């Protein structure tokens, strides 16, 4: 009463993405397809000649939906369901990630901002790393502050695509406004792909 | 035929929320619909279906018993309220029509072929708070708007004036259920002082918009 799909699948474009959905006694049922664009609700798949993209294929063990000549419109997850007439449940699957890996690298531009001052006024502190431009979306951020790595604060978003097609994140740092004075330097040491950027700010 | 469901709901917990999804473009008593969960950054999740015709309800193994449907008929309407909400249930619920017709007669099961809009509710026990908006000194410019909620904050700059640099990042919800997000937008470094850049972050749910000044 289960049906498992993978995780991520990553597909260059205009190749042939293979998504796998595995249930057991499924020859009978048919399996409709579903594909969720982020943000939009999921818009159910619909099947020389009529040239045809997407082929819904089912054989009794595993369901495979087959995408050929990967475009860059169907980077979505995917997911599957059936009815299971024995438990009267109809069961979704897990969603797999089509990642359309078309796209090159960028180097992700840092831009790192100190407490404001009337942030201090208020006997707060909060200072700012935007990293901008990135991708694919490996941004490992870590703070280090007078020579010393600080963790106690330390917020970062979750990476989220942008209007450029590259990926962008940020990450704040609370901190206490006699801390902030006391050192001598802080830095955002964001790590990406093996490369780290940093910048750096200091209590002027 | 196209479904519409209700507006963006957010509830503290224990407060109900009813999401109606209307259904205009054929016959209302023909199919079923039924009402899929997508939790925040998960896979989607299977409620229940209600038949509008004879007013049946056939819910999921871990939503019975705090999860009613209805229907009207008059209105066309369908429903799914959940009374006394948690903190858990903050989620994007979605309804959708079983349209598709078989291609078998071994399987006779109508499949989702029509998906509404979702209506995205979210439950916190966070209170309403108003954004403080703080300016970011100096080439890139900024502003940070720190702790608030519930999202969205509309951040422009100069009223609109200016569309070339600016780049408003996404809000990352902090320990303490409030949200925080900055926005910073490039501007030459020889237009400093013959230029005045003004945040314009406006928070209608709190009632809060204001205008504060980005200065070195």
């Amino acid at each position: 009463s289960a049906l498992t799909q993978p995780p991520s699948v990553s597909v260059a474009p205009g190749q042939t993405a293979t998504i796998t959905c595995g249930g057991n006694n499924i020859g009978r049922k048919r399996v409709d397809w579903f594909q969720q664009k982020p943000g939009q609700a999921p818009v159910l798949v619909v099947y020389s000649g009529i040239p045809e993209r997407f082929s819904d294929s089912n054989s009794g063990t595993t369901a495979t939906l087959t995408i050929s000549r990967v475009e860059a419109g169907d980077e979505a997850d995917y997911y599957c369901q059936v009815w299971d007439s024995d438990s009267d449940h109809v069961v979704f699957g897990g969603g797999t990630k089509l990642t359309v890996l078309g796209q090159p690298k960028a180097a992700p531009s840092v831009t790192l901002f100190p407490p404001s001052s009337e942030e201090l006024q208020a006997n707060k502190a909060t200072l700012v790393c935007l990293i901008s431009d990135f991708y694919p979306g490996a941004v490992t951020v870590a703070w280090k502050a007078d020579s010393s790595p600080v963790k106690a604060g330390v917020e970062t978003t979750t990476p989220s695509k942008q209007s450029n097609n590259k990926y962008a994140a940020s990450s704040y740092l609370s901190l206490t406004p006699e801390q902030w004075k006391s050192h001598r330097s802080y830095s955002c040491q964001v790590t990406h792909e093996g490369s780290t950027v940093e910048k750096t700010v200091a209590p002027t | 035929v196209q479904l519409v469901q209700s507006g963006a709901e957010v509830r503290k917990p224990g407060a109900s929320v009813k999401v109606s999804c209307k259904a205009s473009g054929y016959t209302f008593t023909d199919n079923y619909i039924h009402w899929v969960r997508q939790a925040p950054g998960q896979g989607l999740e299977w409620m229940g279906w209600i038949h509008p015709n004879s007013g049946a309800t056939k819910y999921a193994q871990k939503f019975e018993g705090w999860v009613t449907m209805t229907r009207d008929t008059s209105i066309s309407t369908v429903y799914m309220e959940l009374s006394r909400s948690r903190s858990d249930d903050t989620a994007v619920y979605y309804c959708a029509r079983a349209g598709l017709h078989p291609t078998t007669t071994e399987y006779y099961y109508y499949g989702m072929d029509v998906w509404g809009q979702g209506t995205a509710v979210t439950v916190s026990s966070a209170s309403f708070k108003g954004p403080s908006v703080f300016p970011l000194a100096p080439a890139a410019l900024g502003c940070l708007v720190k702790d608030y909620f519930p999202e969205p904050v509309t951040v422009s700059w100069n009223s609109g004036a200016l569309t070339s640099g600016v780049h408003t990042f996404p809000a990352v919800l902090q320990s303490s259920g409030l949200y925080s997000l900055s926005s910073v937008v490039t501007v030459p470094s020889s237009s400093l002082g013959t230029q005045t850049y003004i945040c314009n972050v406006n928070h209608k749910p709190s009632n809060t918009k204001v205008d504060k000044k980005v200065e070195p």
